[PDB]
Protein backbone atom coordinates (compact mmCIF):
# COMPACT_ATOMS: atom_id res chain seq x y z
CA UNK A 1 0.00 0.00 0.00
CA UNK A 2 1.31 3.43 -1.03
CA UNK A 3 2.11 5.62 1.93
CA UNK A 4 2.92 9.33 1.84
CA UNK A 5 5.08 11.12 4.43
CA UNK A 6 3.78 14.45 5.83
CA UNK A 7 4.89 17.90 4.86
CA UNK A 8 5.31 20.09 7.95
CA UNK A 9 5.21 23.84 8.46
CA UNK A 10 5.39 25.54 11.84
CA UNK A 11 4.62 29.22 12.00
CA UNK A 12 2.68 32.01 13.75
CA UNK A 13 -0.82 33.28 12.99
CA UNK A 14 0.39 36.92 13.19
CA UNK A 15 3.84 38.42 12.79
CA UNK A 16 5.97 37.62 15.85
CA UNK A 17 6.45 40.44 18.32
CA UNK A 18 8.26 39.62 21.58
CA UNK A 19 5.86 39.96 24.51
CA UNK A 20 2.75 39.80 22.29
CA UNK A 21 0.19 36.97 22.49
CA UNK A 22 -0.09 35.02 19.23
CA UNK A 23 -0.87 31.48 17.98
CA UNK A 24 1.66 28.74 17.24
CA UNK A 25 0.54 26.57 14.31
CA UNK A 26 1.84 23.24 13.04
CA UNK A 27 0.36 22.35 9.65
CA UNK A 28 0.80 18.72 8.57
CA UNK A 29 -0.27 17.83 5.02
CA UNK A 30 0.05 15.49 2.07
CA UNK A 31 0.12 12.30 4.10
CA UNK A 32 -1.36 8.76 3.94
CA UNK A 33 -2.58 6.91 5.88
CA UNK A 34 -4.39 9.28 8.29
CA UNK A 35 -3.05 8.19 11.67
CA UNK A 36 -0.49 10.70 12.90
CA UNK A 37 0.82 12.10 16.20
CA UNK A 38 1.69 15.78 16.62
CA UNK A 39 3.03 17.69 19.63
CA UNK A 40 3.93 21.33 20.06
CA UNK A 41 7.08 21.91 22.14
CA UNK A 42 8.13 24.84 24.34
CA UNK A 43 11.82 24.48 25.23
CA UNK A 44 11.55 20.77 24.34
CA UNK A 45 8.54 20.10 26.56
CA UNK A 46 5.07 19.14 25.31
CA UNK A 47 2.50 21.95 25.55
CA UNK A 48 -0.76 20.65 27.08
CA UNK A 49 -4.26 21.12 25.66
CA UNK A 50 -3.09 21.71 22.11
CA UNK A 51 -6.09 21.87 19.77
CA UNK A 52 -6.51 20.51 16.26
CA UNK A 53 -8.80 20.60 13.25
CA UNK A 54 -10.92 17.71 12.00
CA UNK A 55 -9.38 15.33 9.45
CA UNK A 56 -10.02 16.37 5.89
CA UNK A 57 -8.25 15.80 2.61
CA UNK A 58 -7.15 17.45 -0.63
CA UNK A 59 -8.06 16.62 -4.27
CA UNK A 60 -5.35 13.94 -4.51
CA UNK A 61 -6.89 12.23 -1.38
CA UNK A 62 -3.96 13.08 0.90
CA UNK A 63 -4.85 14.25 4.44
CA UNK A 64 -4.22 17.52 6.28
CA UNK A 65 -4.49 18.74 9.88
CA UNK A 66 -3.73 21.96 11.75
CA UNK A 67 -2.46 21.80 15.31
CA UNK A 68 -2.41 25.03 17.28
CA UNK A 69 -2.18 26.76 20.63
CA UNK A 70 -1.87 30.28 22.07
CA UNK A 71 1.69 31.33 22.89
CA UNK A 72 3.74 34.42 23.59
CA UNK A 73 7.03 34.45 21.68
CA UNK A 74 10.09 35.84 23.41
CA UNK A 75 13.69 36.14 22.21
CA UNK A 76 14.94 33.19 24.34
CA UNK A 77 12.03 30.69 24.30
CA UNK A 78 12.32 27.94 21.67
CA UNK A 79 9.27 26.40 19.98
CA UNK A 80 8.87 23.34 17.77
CA UNK A 81 6.58 20.69 16.26
CA UNK A 82 7.18 16.93 16.69
CA UNK A 83 5.51 14.63 14.14
CA UNK A 84 5.31 10.85 14.03
CA UNK A 85 3.81 8.80 11.21
CA UNK A 86 4.26 5.25 9.87
CA UNK A 87 6.57 6.55 7.07
CA UNK A 88 9.01 8.01 9.65
CA UNK A 89 11.55 5.79 11.45
CA UNK A 90 11.76 8.32 14.25
CA UNK A 91 9.73 11.44 15.15
CA UNK A 92 10.61 14.50 13.05
CA UNK A 93 11.09 17.79 14.91
CA UNK A 94 10.82 21.09 12.99
CA UNK A 95 11.84 24.20 14.94
CA UNK A 96 9.77 27.39 14.80
CA UNK A 97 11.58 30.15 12.87
CA UNK A 98 9.75 33.50 12.81
CA UNK A 99 11.21 34.33 9.37
CA UNK A 100 9.42 31.37 7.77
CA UNK B 1 -18.41 35.08 -7.60
CA UNK B 2 -18.11 31.40 -8.52
CA UNK B 3 -18.59 29.06 -5.50
CA UNK B 4 -18.39 25.47 -4.22
CA UNK B 5 -19.94 23.16 -1.64
CA UNK B 6 -18.21 19.93 -0.62
CA UNK B 7 -18.83 17.14 1.86
CA UNK B 8 -15.76 15.08 2.73
CA UNK B 9 -15.94 11.70 4.53
CA UNK B 10 -13.29 9.33 5.89
CA UNK B 11 -13.77 5.96 7.53
CA UNK B 12 -10.68 4.16 8.93
CA UNK B 13 -11.04 0.59 10.21
CA UNK B 14 -9.17 -0.42 13.32
CA UNK B 15 -9.56 -4.16 14.01
CA UNK B 16 -9.50 -5.05 17.70
CA UNK B 17 -10.36 -1.44 18.53
CA UNK B 18 -14.06 -1.31 17.78
CA UNK B 19 -15.99 0.19 14.88
CA UNK B 20 -14.25 2.30 12.21
CA UNK B 21 -13.54 5.96 13.03
CA UNK B 22 -15.83 8.10 10.84
CA UNK B 23 -15.14 11.82 10.29
CA UNK B 24 -16.98 14.12 7.89
CA UNK B 25 -16.72 17.85 7.25
CA UNK B 26 -18.58 20.27 5.03
CA UNK B 27 -17.10 23.34 3.26
CA UNK B 28 -18.51 26.23 1.31
CA UNK B 29 -15.45 27.49 -0.65
CA UNK B 30 -12.53 27.45 1.85
CA UNK B 31 -14.84 27.96 4.84
CA UNK B 32 -15.58 25.02 7.15
CA UNK B 33 -19.24 25.00 8.30
CA UNK B 34 -20.14 21.53 9.66
CA UNK B 35 -18.43 18.51 11.22
CA UNK B 36 -19.25 15.06 12.58
CA UNK B 37 -16.84 12.76 14.48
CA UNK B 38 -18.05 9.26 15.47
CA UNK B 39 -15.77 9.16 18.53
CA UNK B 40 -17.51 12.07 20.38
CA UNK B 41 -19.54 10.89 23.39
CA UNK B 42 -23.04 11.41 21.97
CA UNK B 43 -22.11 12.33 18.39
CA UNK B 44 -24.00 15.05 16.53
CA UNK B 45 -23.22 17.20 13.50
CA UNK B 46 -22.14 20.55 14.85
CA UNK B 47 -21.94 24.05 13.33
CA UNK B 48 -18.55 25.66 12.58
CA UNK B 49 -19.55 28.99 10.98
CA UNK B 50 -21.96 31.60 12.36
CA UNK B 51 -24.23 31.59 9.29
CA UNK B 52 -25.33 27.91 9.70
CA UNK B 53 -26.28 28.35 13.38
CA UNK B 54 -29.69 29.75 12.39
CA UNK B 55 -30.77 26.42 10.89
CA UNK B 56 -33.37 24.98 13.24
CA UNK B 57 -33.45 21.71 15.23
CA UNK B 58 -34.96 19.76 12.33
CA UNK B 59 -31.91 20.61 10.15
CA UNK B 60 -29.49 19.24 12.78
CA UNK B 61 -31.51 16.06 13.38
CA UNK B 62 -31.66 15.18 9.67
CA UNK B 63 -27.92 15.88 9.19
CA UNK B 64 -27.03 13.79 12.22
CA UNK B 65 -29.27 10.99 11.01
CA UNK B 66 -27.50 11.14 7.61
CA UNK B 67 -24.06 11.13 9.33
CA UNK B 68 -24.86 8.08 11.45
CA UNK B 69 -26.31 6.15 8.47
CA UNK B 70 -23.30 7.05 6.28
CA UNK B 71 -21.03 5.68 9.05
CA UNK B 72 -22.88 2.31 9.16
CA UNK B 73 -22.86 1.99 5.36
CA UNK B 74 -19.10 2.70 5.35
CA UNK B 75 -18.56 0.08 8.04
CA UNK B 76 -20.20 -2.60 5.91
CA UNK B 77 -18.48 -1.38 2.71
CA UNK B 78 -15.09 -1.72 4.42
CA UNK B 79 -15.91 -5.41 5.02
CA UNK B 80 -17.02 -5.65 1.40
CA UNK B 81 -13.75 -4.11 0.14
CA UNK B 82 -11.79 -6.84 2.02
CA UNK B 83 -13.63 -9.47 -0.04
CA UNK B 84 -13.18 -7.56 -3.38
CA UNK B 85 -9.37 -7.23 -2.90
CA UNK B 86 -8.89 -10.66 -1.18
CA UNK B 87 -7.48 -8.97 1.92
CA UNK B 88 -6.99 -10.10 5.49
CA UNK B 89 -9.14 -8.92 8.36
CA UNK B 90 -6.03 -7.87 10.30
CA UNK B 91 -5.04 -4.44 8.98
CA UNK B 92 -6.44 -0.91 9.04
CA UNK B 93 -7.94 0.44 5.79
CA UNK B 94 -9.37 3.75 4.63
CA UNK B 95 -12.55 4.64 2.72
CA UNK B 96 -12.94 8.24 1.50
CA UNK B 97 -15.85 9.95 -0.31
CA UNK B 98 -16.30 13.51 -1.52
CA UNK B 99 -19.41 14.91 -3.19
CA UNK B 100 -20.70 18.40 -3.93
CA UNK B 101 -21.35 21.05 -6.56
CA UNK B 102 -19.86 24.17 -8.14
CA UNK B 103 -21.99 27.12 -9.18
CA UNK B 104 -21.28 30.07 -11.43
CA UNK B 105 -21.91 33.75 -10.66
CA UNK B 106 -25.62 33.42 -11.56
CA UNK B 107 -26.13 30.34 -9.33
CA UNK B 108 -26.55 27.65 -12.01
CA UNK B 109 -24.74 24.32 -11.69
CA UNK B 110 -21.24 24.37 -13.24
CA UNK B 111 -20.18 20.89 -12.10
CA UNK B 112 -21.19 18.07 -9.80
CA UNK B 113 -18.95 15.56 -8.01
CA UNK B 114 -19.26 12.14 -6.40
CA UNK B 115 -16.11 10.08 -5.92
CA UNK B 116 -14.62 7.36 -3.71
CA UNK B 117 -11.06 6.25 -2.81
CA UNK B 118 -9.85 3.08 -1.03
CA UNK B 119 -6.48 3.19 0.78
CA UNK B 120 -5.61 6.56 -0.74
CA UNK B 121 -6.25 5.55 -4.37
CA UNK B 122 -9.12 6.26 -6.82
CA UNK B 123 -11.86 3.61 -6.58
CA UNK B 124 -14.99 4.83 -8.43
CA UNK B 125 -16.04 8.30 -9.59
CA UNK B 126 -19.21 9.73 -11.13
CA UNK B 127 -18.23 11.36 -14.43
CA UNK B 128 -18.85 15.03 -15.15
CA UNK B 129 -21.90 14.00 -17.19
CA UNK B 130 -23.50 12.78 -13.90
CA UNK B 131 -24.69 9.72 -15.80
CA UNK B 132 -21.71 7.37 -16.24
CA UNK B 133 -18.85 6.01 -14.09
CA UNK B 134 -15.09 5.60 -14.06
CA UNK B 135 -14.03 2.47 -12.15
CA UNK B 136 -10.32 2.27 -11.43
CA UNK B 137 -10.04 -1.55 -11.40
CA UNK B 138 -12.05 -4.83 -11.55
CA UNK B 139 -13.19 -4.49 -7.91
CA UNK B 140 -14.75 -1.07 -8.54
CA UNK B 141 -16.37 -2.52 -11.66
CA UNK B 142 -18.41 -4.83 -9.33
CA UNK B 143 -19.65 -1.68 -7.59
CA UNK B 144 -20.29 -0.08 -11.00
CA UNK B 145 -22.50 -3.01 -12.10
CA UNK B 146 -24.55 -2.79 -8.93
CA UNK B 147 -24.86 1.00 -9.23
CA UNK B 148 -25.88 0.80 -12.91
CA UNK B 149 -28.57 -1.81 -12.03
CA UNK B 150 -29.97 0.49 -9.30
CA UNK B 151 -29.72 3.67 -11.43
CA UNK B 152 -27.58 5.41 -8.76
CA UNK B 153 -26.18 7.97 -11.24
CA UNK B 154 -29.67 9.29 -12.02
CA UNK B 155 -30.35 9.66 -8.28
CA UNK B 156 -27.05 11.51 -7.68
CA UNK B 157 -27.80 13.76 -10.63
CA UNK B 158 -31.13 14.84 -9.07
CA UNK B 159 -29.46 15.71 -5.77
CA UNK B 160 -26.59 17.59 -7.41
CA UNK B 161 -28.64 19.70 -9.89
CA UNK B 162 -31.36 20.38 -7.32
CA UNK B 163 -30.75 20.42 -3.55
CA UNK B 164 -26.96 20.82 -3.69
CA UNK B 165 -27.21 24.05 -5.75
CA UNK B 166 -30.32 25.32 -3.93
CA UNK B 167 -28.78 24.90 -0.48
CA UNK B 168 -25.39 26.28 -1.61
CA UNK B 169 -27.30 29.40 -2.77
CA UNK B 170 -29.07 29.73 0.59
CA UNK B 171 -25.74 29.48 2.47
CA UNK B 172 -24.07 32.09 0.20
CA UNK B 173 -26.87 34.53 0.99
CA UNK B 174 -27.03 33.89 4.79
CA UNK B 175 -23.21 34.08 4.95
CA UNK B 176 -22.70 36.94 2.45
CA UNK B 177 -20.71 38.99 4.98
CA UNK B 178 -17.84 36.46 4.82
CA UNK B 179 -18.43 34.10 1.88
CA UNK B 180 -18.84 36.96 -0.59
CA UNK B 181 -15.79 38.87 0.70
CA UNK B 182 -12.25 38.35 -0.51
CA UNK B 183 -9.50 39.63 1.79
CA UNK B 184 -6.39 40.66 -0.21
CA UNK B 185 -2.92 39.51 0.93
CA UNK B 186 -0.73 41.85 3.00
CA UNK B 187 2.62 41.71 1.25
CA UNK B 188 6.29 42.54 1.76
CA UNK B 189 9.78 41.34 0.89
CA UNK B 190 12.34 40.34 3.53
CA UNK B 191 16.08 39.80 2.95
CA UNK B 192 18.05 36.91 4.57
CA UNK B 193 21.87 36.67 4.17
CA UNK B 194 23.18 33.18 3.39
CA UNK B 195 26.81 34.28 2.99
CA UNK B 196 28.73 37.39 1.94
CA UNK B 197 28.05 36.28 -1.68
CA UNK B 198 24.26 35.79 -1.64
CA UNK B 199 20.97 36.27 0.22
CA UNK B 200 17.37 35.01 0.16
CA UNK B 201 14.57 37.32 -0.92
CA UNK B 202 11.29 36.04 0.53
CA UNK B 203 8.00 37.48 -0.75
CA UNK B 204 5.17 37.14 1.79
CA UNK B 205 1.38 37.02 1.39
CA UNK B 206 -0.55 37.06 4.68
CA UNK B 207 -4.16 37.37 5.81
CA UNK B 208 -5.85 36.47 2.51
CA UNK B 209 -9.14 34.69 1.70
CA UNK B 210 -9.87 32.64 -0.33
CA UNK B 211 -6.84 30.35 -0.51
CA UNK B 212 -6.33 30.65 -4.28
CA UNK B 213 -3.32 32.91 -5.00
CA UNK B 214 -0.34 33.29 -7.36
CA UNK B 215 3.11 34.31 -6.11
CA UNK B 216 6.05 34.54 -8.52
CA UNK B 217 9.51 36.08 -8.65
CA UNK B 218 10.94 37.58 -11.83
CA UNK B 219 14.47 38.69 -12.64
CA UNK B 220 14.60 41.58 -15.14
CA UNK B 221 11.12 40.50 -16.25
CA UNK B 222 11.77 36.76 -16.66
CA UNK B 223 10.05 34.16 -14.45
CA UNK B 224 12.24 32.18 -12.06
CA UNK B 225 10.18 28.96 -11.66
CA UNK B 226 13.08 26.58 -11.35
CA UNK B 227 14.82 28.63 -8.63
CA UNK B 228 11.71 29.61 -6.63
CA UNK B 229 10.99 27.77 -3.39
CA UNK B 230 7.24 28.01 -3.03
CA UNK B 231 5.69 26.71 0.18
CA UNK B 232 2.20 25.22 0.31
CA UNK B 233 -0.55 27.69 1.17
CA UNK B 234 -1.28 27.26 4.87
CA UNK B 235 -4.10 28.13 7.29
CA UNK B 236 -3.52 30.95 9.77
CA UNK B 237 -6.31 29.59 11.96
CA UNK B 238 -8.58 32.67 11.70
CA UNK B 239 -10.20 31.90 8.26
CA UNK B 240 -7.20 33.34 6.36
CA UNK B 241 -4.24 31.76 4.65
CA UNK B 242 -0.54 32.47 4.26
CA UNK B 243 2.06 31.78 1.59
CA UNK B 244 5.57 32.76 0.61
CA UNK B 245 7.99 32.45 -2.31
CA UNK B 246 11.79 32.66 -2.00
CA UNK B 247 14.76 33.08 -4.42
CA UNK B 248 18.53 33.12 -3.77
CA UNK B 249 20.15 36.22 -5.33
CA UNK B 250 23.77 37.49 -5.58
CA UNK B 251 24.75 40.34 -3.22
CA UNK B 252 24.09 43.67 -4.89
CA UNK B 253 21.67 42.31 -7.51
CA UNK B 254 18.48 42.58 -5.37
CA UNK B 255 16.80 45.29 -7.53
CA UNK B 256 16.75 43.06 -10.61
CA UNK B 257 14.10 40.95 -8.79
CA UNK B 258 10.38 41.70 -8.59
CA UNK B 259 7.64 39.69 -6.84
CA UNK B 260 4.28 39.42 -8.55
CA UNK B 261 1.06 38.80 -6.60
CA UNK B 262 -2.32 37.82 -8.03
CA UNK B 263 -5.34 37.39 -5.69
CA UNK B 264 -9.07 38.02 -6.26
CA UNK B 265 -9.24 40.57 -3.44
CA UNK B 266 -6.73 42.92 -5.14
CA UNK B 267 -7.79 45.60 -7.69
CA UNK B 268 -4.70 44.96 -9.86
CA UNK B 269 -1.88 42.42 -9.43
CA UNK B 270 0.97 43.71 -7.23
CA UNK B 271 4.66 44.19 -8.10
CA UNK B 272 7.05 44.36 -5.13
CA UNK B 273 10.78 44.77 -4.51
CA UNK B 274 13.11 44.60 -1.54
CA UNK B 275 13.22 48.04 0.10
CA UNK B 276 16.14 48.17 2.55
CA UNK C 1 -27.29 20.18 3.24
CA UNK C 2 -26.37 16.50 2.76
CA UNK C 3 -27.95 13.90 0.40
CA UNK C 4 -30.46 11.46 1.96
CA UNK C 5 -29.73 8.45 -0.25
CA UNK C 6 -26.65 6.23 -0.47
CA UNK C 7 -25.73 2.80 -1.79
CA UNK C 8 -23.38 -0.01 -0.78
CA UNK C 9 -20.16 -0.69 -2.69
MN1 LIG D 1 33.47 33.20 -0.25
Amino acid sequence: MIQRTPKIQVYSRHPAENGKSNFLNCYVSGFHPSDIEVDLLKNGERIEKVEHSDLSFSKDWSFYLLYYTEFTPTEKDEYACRVNHVTLSQPKIVKWDRDM
Amino acid sequence: GSHSMRYFHTSVSRPGRGEPRFITVGYVDDTLFVRFDSDAASPREEPRAPWIEQEGPEYWDRETQICKAKAQTDREDLRTLLRYYNQSEAGSHTLQNMYGCDVGPDGRLLRGYHQHAYDGKDYIALNEDLSSWTAADTAAQITQRKWEAARVAEQLRAYLEGECVEWLRRYLENGKETLQRADPPKTHVTHHPISDHEATLRCWALGFYPAEITLTWQRDGEDQTQDTELVETRPAGDRTFQKWAAVVVPSGEEQRYTCHVQHEGLPKPLTLRWEP
Amino acid sequence: RRKWRRWHL
